[PDB]
């Protein structure tokens, strides 16, 4: 109701939220690569990060780059289709969206991995925040394999008390974990955004990820380093 | 540093042989219900808080909340302060947890359907599960029905109710139905149902034996957060986010197995969620506990409990009793309670009287005069009712206590009153009371009889001029005047010892029209304070001085909501009041903001009544062609365990600094303080200052939108804002015995846009100061607040750029007056506005002189100096300037959760140097929202969104970490530092208030 939902609406973004996805942009530029070829947005409804995807790589990039360029958004709530977005109502944990997304690209690693997904706070913060880094386990599920090693992933934070935590189990994962609010993030929110950069290395109703990183880390934290984005 | 008290979230609630326990952030807090004495606070957990707890009945307790989880002894809760060492943290989010039927093992429940058992030390022994795809849990609780019978009952995210058999590992159930995530399940005691509840707003019956179906309920508005049958199974009890508690019936029948019927609705928390509820099935009483730190006990036959609390008759039903007496067309146009009952009248002047003993009504006599309009009043007391119509005629009429015979009888008419429109009583003394008769002929008189108590007699008659935009609504005595209201919030004062003396005239006391009622409060030395209400909600408090009379204005408020039509002070000193919201009539503490009754009433609302009488009130009401009487007793048991703060954030807090001033005496022990919150509202209380207990005194609800700042900027002065330039001056009072009084001064001028930030800057000995405000716009203002002519004048404005400006801070400095600004980009920018000011700093401690000039609009100069200190947005901004106010130091905190201090000095030359002295790039885990300089700039309290207080050192212009400490406050957000006497008190805000000792 502030000022990024009328320009949203304006620009015929479907969420105000697709601002956030650009002041991101507006700093670590990783969709102003005319390398960039193939990414995954999860958790995409109702799809105003795709759409900003799609504007990025097709509307706004010489024909010369636009090769093999594959978009796919996946959110277990069914989207209103995007031009270049292959959108995908499954779910992230299930077996073959994982295959389902690999054959969808030449079986290529994604070169980037976003998600801007969040379920409606409580207002219990402790129950929002573990519900938040929930999320953002599962998603690290399939961006663990789907991500080309050295590419970038990125998701939504809850920033509050066990933080510190959430980084120190991303450090065995990430050359550089960066930690960024955009400025179309409400003052009135613990939004911010974790953008982990250059994918190191990987390891080698059943154990999943959250218990085998609970498995390692365990009750440590550590700060990850900080970044404003905008301009 | 020590934690002294919390005000904050309280997750659930049990009630255990006329003790309740309630989980309270990390504690335990064990009262005695029917006192409401707290016996002690234990802290269970390190930082989480507690969720759930449930005793054994050989008084072990088992809580849990998030990943925590303890088991410990009700005998050591009840005398330890804390048994932290006891927490255990499990791997997941702990869902629920119960005792092994036996109580030698316990069942957690995790959030991924699985539960572990585990033993008294709370180690695991073995897990069960499910087979098939993980389930993602919003609650559950298990439910143990026997040795081996115990039923898993999960909630799920995706919205199915998963009903397993825990031994087996057999999936029983799965319910279908509900729209949104599951929020709460729980089963009856005797097997038969299983509840459900989602953020669909639905409350669903299943029927545990078949799975289906039976019923859905649709009446919260909001989420709903936690549910429970009662009652032996036949009703139900929910709590939800719309800040209500509802009550349902089960209902049984043949042809369909059991439907939920909505029967009680109780709204029992501040703005928002509730989260825990347990009721007592002994005294049907529940207890409540809210994200507002409130515990409320509810009595759940509020309407039922002595058998006497509502009666109604159709004028059918009376003459069924009086016979058949009535007219066509007649109906009772007045009634008043006294000892016996009813006395009322018909508009045809039929006297009728309902005895509260035999419940009989009978004809008492007949007044023709009186089927002209009769309008009632009279003294309950003294068991005399008035009698008064449009043609100028008085009928008085006493009563015997128990008898109710007619033992005195008066009857007059005023021949100065031509028609009369208005009957007006008040007490007077011992032997007397007071009536007034007006016309609304301009050049009549308004009339003052004293009548006496003992056979109504007429004492004394005076004859008052009526001011011009006069008519009365209400009426008080004092000493030898009397105070009248009237229509357009005005007050007139006569003296009834001068008729010809010219009457004093209050004007304007607020927006609204009819004043409702005026009461006596108190009166010290040669004041006497008055409580005026009026219709439209907003009330006000005066003081009358004896110096010729004067006046000012000590309180003025407005309702949240509805007419406000009286208050009064109950002997606890709390302000009650009354009136109607549309159709509903409401009872209210509005010094701690809850409702005590609430009635439906004719919509019209035209004729009702309320009297006092012991152990309560009665109301009186027409509705729907019947005579309605609704008792109202006082509650049962106690209103509250905890009365609570605010249930949203609390964006800012100050407390009322210490003063060479008259603050009265019963305040020594402690402070005065005002927390503002994104409630929109700003609560004034106390703290005390060994025990950080917490009381509230008002509510002030004059803000439209969510507040930013408040801050006491001296012992009588305070400023709050908010957005859409929102800025409020603030008056002070605290010269009286039992509370403070805050009232408005001024209002800022408006130009949306908000006020992010503001400081004041004093003008010498004057009262008058000058004040700085920043926008959301990047536009910068500096105002002259003249205390005579009480206005804000506007002598300079500008822009810093285009972002946000979120800080701004007065330094002075040798002779110059110094803006600090902290814009978005994370700079300190430093204007010079010394010479484009009509002021002088004067050398030391920076006082501002007057030059007593004219208003012109400066124009905001270029910055002197443009620092870049943090990465982005800068949330805190403190300075403290040296002996020789010669430089300052500036400390601020970042939403890049670093913490930078900067040096601001001036050489021989007056020229302007900002350096920066320390960057600590990781002074947090999370934005720091708070960054207070103590000590004269030795040390540092920061508060941050981690939940970590940290104090600093700072030597040589380096800051150094020397402690840490957690707190539950969630969201940290604001900090307000007091000095003993050196020893601090730290207020902690965010959600919740947490005090500290350092």
């Amino acid at each position: 109701r502030d000022l990024y939902y009328r320009k949203a609406k304006e620009q015929g973004y479907r969420a105000r939220s697709a601002f956030k996805l650009l002041q991101l942009n507006d700093q670590f530029h990783f969709l102003d690569d005319p390398n960039l070829k193939r990414v995954v947005d999860l958790c995409a409804a109702p799809g105003s990060w795709s759409q900003v995807l799609s504007r990025k790589l097709f509307d706004e990039s010489p024909s010369s780059d636009k090769e093999d360029r594959k978009i796919v958004s996946v959110d277990l709530q069914p989207m209103s289709p995007i031009p270049h977005v292959t959108t995908l109502q499954a779910d992230i944990t299930h077996p073959k969206t994982l295959a389902r997304i690999l054959k969808l690209f030449g079986n290529e690693k994604a070169d980037f991995v976003c998600s801007d997904g969040a379920p409606d706070v409580t207002g219990l913060h402790d129950l929002d925040e573990y519900v938040q880094q929930q999320l953002i386990m599962s998603a690290l599920q399939l961006t663990a394999c789907i991500l080309k090693k050295g590419g970038t992933f990125v998701a939504k934070i809850f920033r509050g008390r066990d933080i510190d935590m959430l980084y120190s189990q991303l450090g065995y994962l990430f050359d550089k974990i960066v930690c960024a609010k955009p400025r179309s993030s409400r003052g009135t929110s613990l939004e911010a955004f974790i953008v982990c950069l250059g994918y190191n290395p990987p390891s080698n109703n059943k154990l999943c990820i959250s218990d085998k990183l609970s498995h390692w880390n365990e009750e440590e934290r550590n700060i990850a380093e900080f970044m404003a984005c905008g301009s | 540093m020590k934690d002294l008290s919390h005000y904050g979230p309280a997750l659930c609630v049990k009630f255990y042989n006329d003790y309740v326990l309630a989980g309270y952030g990390p504690f335990i807090h064990v009262y005695d219900y029917h006192s409401a004495t707290l016996i002690n606070k234990c802290r269970l957990f390190h930082y989480n808080k507690v969720h759930g707890l449930s005793l054994s009945s050989e008084g072990k307790i088992l809580a849990y909340g998030a990943r925590s989880v303890t088991i410990v002894e009700l005998e050591d809760v009840l005398k330890k302060e804390s048994l932290v060492d006891f927490e255990r943290i499990n791997s997941d989010w702990i869902t629920g947890a119960t005792f092994s039927f036996d109580n030698l093992q316990i069942y957690l429940l995790t959030c991924y359907n699985k539960v572990l058992i585990c033993d008294l030390n709370c180690e695991v022994l073995f897990r069960k599960s499910l087979g098939g795809e993980r389930s993602i849990l919003y609650s559950g609780i298990i439910k143990v029905f026997g040795p081996d019978k115990v039923y898993v009952n999960a909630g799920t995210v995706m919205g199915g109710v998963i009903i397993w058999d825990l031994f087996s590992e057999t999936k029983i159930h799965n319910l279908l139905g509900h729209e949104g995530s599951i929020f709460y399940v729980n089963l009856s005691n005797n097997g038969r149902y299983v509840a459900s509840c989602s953020d669909d707003r639905s409350i669903r019956l299943w029927d545990l034996e078949t799975g289906k179906q039976l019923s859905v309920g649709w009446s919260h508005t909001a989420r709903i957060w936690n549910l429970m049958f009662f009652d032996n199974d036949s009703k139900l009890i929910s709590v939800s986010e719309d800040c209500t508690c509802r009550v349902w019936n089960i209902i049984e029948s043949r042809e369909n197995v059991a439907e939920l019927s909505i029967s009680n609705v109780y709204e029992v928390h501040l703005i928002k969620s509730i989260w825990g509820v347990d009721v007592k099935d002994d005294e049907m009483i529940a207890v409540t506990s809210g994200n507002d730190g409130r515990l409320k006990l509810i009595d759940l036959l509020q309407l039922k409990r002595h058998g006497d609390e509502e009666t109604s008759f159709s004028l059918d039903d009376i003459a069924k009793q009086c016979g058949d007496i009535f007219e066509k067309n007649e109906s009772i146009k007045g009634f008043q309670w006294f000892s016996f009952g009813v006395i009322a009248i018909t508009s045809l002047g039929k006297i009728l009287k309902y005895s509260d003993v035999t419940k009989q009504w009978k004809l008492l006599l007949t007044n023709e005069k009186f089927n002209s309009y009769p309008i009632t009043n009279g003294i309950q007391t003294q068991n005399i009712a008035v009698f008064s119509n449009n043609k100028s005629d008085i009928l008085l009429i006493k009563f015997s206590k128990d008898s109710a015979d007619i033992i005195e009888t008066e009857e007059f008419h005023l021949d100065e009153l031509s028609k009369t429109n208005n009957c007006l009583v008040t007490e007077y003394d011992d032997d007397s009371f007071l009536l007034t008769l007006q016309s609304p002929n301009p050049r009549e008189k308004f009339v003052c009889l004293e009548i006496s108590l003992q056979n109504l007699k007429i004492k004394s008659k005076h004859c008052f001029n009526k001011p011009e935009n006069f008519s009365s609504s209400c009426l008080t005595s004092f000493r030898n005047h009397i105070l009248v209201g009237s229509r357009f919030s005005t007050l007139v004062i006569y003296n009834l010892l001068d008729e010809s003396e010219e009457p004093f005239i209050i004007r304007r006391l607020s927006p609204g029209d009819t004043t409702t009622s005026i009461e006596f409060v108190e009166d010290k030395d040669n004041s006497a304070v008055f409580s005026v209400t009026n219709r439209d909600g907003y009330y006000v408090f005066i003081e009358l001085t004896k110096n010729r009379l004067s006046y000012k204005v000590l309180h003025s408020n407005k309702m949240m909501k509805g007419f406000l039509e009286g208050a009064f002070f109950n002997s606890k000193g709390e302000y009650i009041t009354y009136g109607f919201k549309s159709s509903l009539f409401y009872l209210y503490n509005e010094t701690n903001c809850y409702e005590l009754a609430s009635e439906v009433c004719g919509g019209s609302h035209r004729l009702w009544n309320l009297a006092k009488i012991t152990d309560g009130h009665v109301l009186m009401y027409i509705k729907a062609s019947r005579f309605h009487l609704r008792k109202i007793y006082n509650s049962i048991v106690p209103e509250t365990l905890e009365n609570g703060v605010h249930g949203r954030e609390i964006r800012d807090i100050s407390i009322c600094p210490v003063s060479n001033t008259n603050t009265n005496d019963n305040f020594k022990d402690g402070h005065i303080f005002c927390t503002a919150s994104e409630d929109t509202t700003i609560k004034l209380g106390y703290f005390n200052n060994r025990t950080g207990k917490v009381q509230n005194f008002w509510t002030q609800r004059k803000h439209v939108s969510g507040l930013q700042r408040c801050q006491f900027i001296n012992h009588k002065l305070m400023i709050s804002s908010s957005a859409r330039e929102e800025l409020f001056l603030w008056e002070l009072n605290d010269k009286y015995n039992k509370r403070p009084y805050m009232t408005i001064r001024q209002a800022l001028p408006v130009s949306d846009l908000r006020i992010m930030d503001f400081d004041v800057k004093f003008i010498s000995q004057s009262g008058d100061f000058l004040l700085v405000t920043v926008y959301s716009d990047s536009t910068i203002k500096i105002w002259h607040y003249r205390e005579n002519q009480n206005k804000f004048d506007l002598i300079m404005q500008g822009r810093y750029k285009t972002c946000c400006l979120f800080n701004v801070v007065f330094i002075a400095l040798k002779e110059e007056l110094l803006v600090v600004i902290s814009p978005t980009d994370g700079h300190l920018v430093v204007y010079n506005i010394t010479e484009y000011v009509p002021f002088s700093v004067d050398p030391i401690s920076g006082d501002l002189v007057d030059h007593k000039l004219d208003a012109t609009i400066s124009n905001l100069p270029a910055p002197v100096a443009q620092l870049p200190v943090h990465q982005s947005g800068v949330k805190s901004l403190d300075y403290v300037a040296n002996a020789t106010r010669t430089s300052a130091t500036i400390l601020t905190g970042g939403d890049d959760n670093g913490l930078g201090l900067s040096n601001l000095k001036l050489d021989d030359s007056n020229k302007v140097t900002l350096k920066t002295s320390d960057f600590i790039a990781a002074a947090a885990s999370s934005t720091i929202t708070s960054g207070m300089l103590i000590n004269g700039g030795k040390e540092v309290i920061t508060t941050s969104v981690d939940q970590v207080i940290r104090a600093w050192e700072i030597t040589a212009g380096k800051l150094s970490l020397v402690d840490k400490k957690r707190t539950t406050v969630a969201d940290t957000g604001s900090l307000e530092i007091i000095s003993n006497d050196s020893e601090k008190t730290l207020l902690i805000g965010g959600v919740g208030l947490s005090i500290w000792k350092k």
